[PDB]
């Protein structure tokens, strides 16, 4: 809906990001569903160029997981990516960062199918739109 | 907490929250009942956030369903009104499953009614969105005696079916006044599941034996009839709840499918 | 943000869980009379 989106890619260039994706096998925390999710929480909380970075990123892929997954424990192994060492006490002001973005998507976290196909319809050339799990 | 309106005459209520997180079912729950405004469902107006302290704000209906059936054992319930609440709960239950929502918790205190003969949805808190392909589901899903079969025994990537049979379990309560199966546990519930349905089969199902926890140790009971487990139905209460509860989740009707019934031809808005 | 206009539409300030303004009219009830659902706390992940 948007033809600019090209800020959001640039962070896929990023090392802690790549090798957070290399760390991740069957896709299971971040799926190229959820990584397009992670791009419409950007969009519906209006991020400029400046509000797209590793926390962002990381703090809207844990809520389009404890969204859209029922596996509750998995989701957890993106804490010390993002917090760094010690994430063991630091984790909850990360959570109460996941609720502030909630509080500004205005509480919406839910994103069709479609409209997650969608968004990787514009450059589908991308890599990580062929990360997909199965059974 | 409560509330009244002088203006516009409606009602709503607080259910507060409150510590290190926000819990991952409200996170559901709201961002749920926010995609969803049905007159058969239950609405969220507003949800706010305050340090401490989270309340949302709800459309306050005047009793759940089991105090409602707790009202009366001695009498029943009209059969028009049961017609009435149960197309309700369909039609709502119809726009949750047609978009992208599977509530997978159905009990009486999970449905809410008024006065002005309305009954709706409650408590999405385990419910989730079914839309996005090839995701994680917990197995252990609805609240015990209305667990479908398939979810009772090992399925994975179950469907829409799962709601339909709460709903059927459902329906029997308002039915014969009591619970249909009162399970004491697991296994148990489902030998009672048996015992009143009778012993399932690959005659009737593709998969049963290919379920991870079932192992031919089963007892085997044959089908009671619709007459003696729910005598105060009409042949058309028995034919809609026949194929509301069957072992197999691909034949079991959909809403769609239910709101037509013949058993429909009468309904009504007590 | 938003929590002053919630206050501003539900005519009180979340403050204290019982004051009220006005254009609403604010109770407090007996959770017994409450149909289980709105008193109903979360629930244990485990």
């Amino acid at each position: 809906q948007r033809q600019d989106m090209t800020a959001f890619f640039k962070l896929f260039d990023d090392d802690l990001i790549q090798d957070f994706l290399w760390m991740d096998c069957c896709c299971k925390i971040a799926d190229k569903y959820l990584l397009a999710m992670t791009f419409v929480y950007f969009k519906r909380a209006k991020f400029t160029i400046s509000e797209h970075t590793r926390i962002n990123f990381f703090i809207a892929l844990y809520l389009a997981n404890t969204v859209e997954e029922d596996e509750e424990e998995t989701k957890y192994e993106i804490f010390p990516w993002a917090l760094g060492k010690n994430w063991r006490k630091l984790f909850p002001n990360f959570l109460k960062l996941r609720d502030q973005l909630w509080d500004r998507i205005d509480y919406r976290a839910i994103v069709s199918r479609r409209c997650c196909e969608e968004v990787m319809a514009i450059a589908p050339t991308h890599y990580i739109w062929q990360r997909e799990r199965s059974v | 907490y409560k509330a009244r309106n002088k203006l516009t005459g409606e009602v709503v209520a607080l259910k507060k929250i409150r510590t290190e997180g926000v819990p991952s079912t409200a996170i559901r729950e709201i961002s749920l009942l926010k995609e969803l405004n049905h007159p058969n469902i239950v609405k969220l107006l507003d949800v706010i956030h305050t340090e401490n302290k989270l309340y949302l704000v709800f459309e306050f209906l005047h009793q759940d369903l089991k105090k409602f059936m707790d009202a009366s054992a001695l009498t029943g319930i009209p059969l028009p009104l049961i017609k009435s609440y149960l197309f309700q709960l369909l039609q709502g239950l119809a726009f949750c499953h047609s978009h992208r929502v599977l509530h997978r918790d159905l009990k009486p205190q999970n449905l809410l009614i008024n006065t002005e003969g309305a009954i709706k949805l409650a408590d999405f808190g385990l419910a989730r969105a079914f839309g996005v392909p090839v995701r994680t589901y917990t197995h252990e899903v609805v609240t015990l005696w209305y667990r479908a079969p398939e979810i009772l025994l090992g399925c994975k990537y179950y469907s829409t079916a799962v709601d339909i049979w709460s709903l059927g379990c459902i329906f029997a309560e308002m039915v014969t006044r009591r619970a249909l199966f009162p399970g004491d546990s697991e296994i148990d519930q489902l030998f009672r599941i048996f015992r009143t349905l009778g012993t399932p089969d690959e005659v009737v199902w593709p998969g049963v034996t290919s379920m991870p926890d079932y192992k031919p140790s089963f007892p085997k009971w044959a089908r009671q009839d619709f007459s003696k487990v729910v005598p105060p139905l009409d042949e058309d209460g028995r034919s809609l709840l026949s194929q509301m509860l069957h072992y197999d989740p691909n034949k079991r009707i959909s809403a769609k499918a239910a709101l037509a019934h013949p058993f429909f031809q009468d309904v009504t808005k007590p | 943000d938003m929590e002053e206009a919630s206050q501003r539409k539900w005519n009180f300030d979340f403050q204290n869980h019982k004051p009220l303004e006005g254009k609403y009219e604010w109770q407090e009830v007996e959770k017994g009379s409450l149909p289980e659902f709105y008193y109903r706390p979360p629930r244990p992940p485990k």
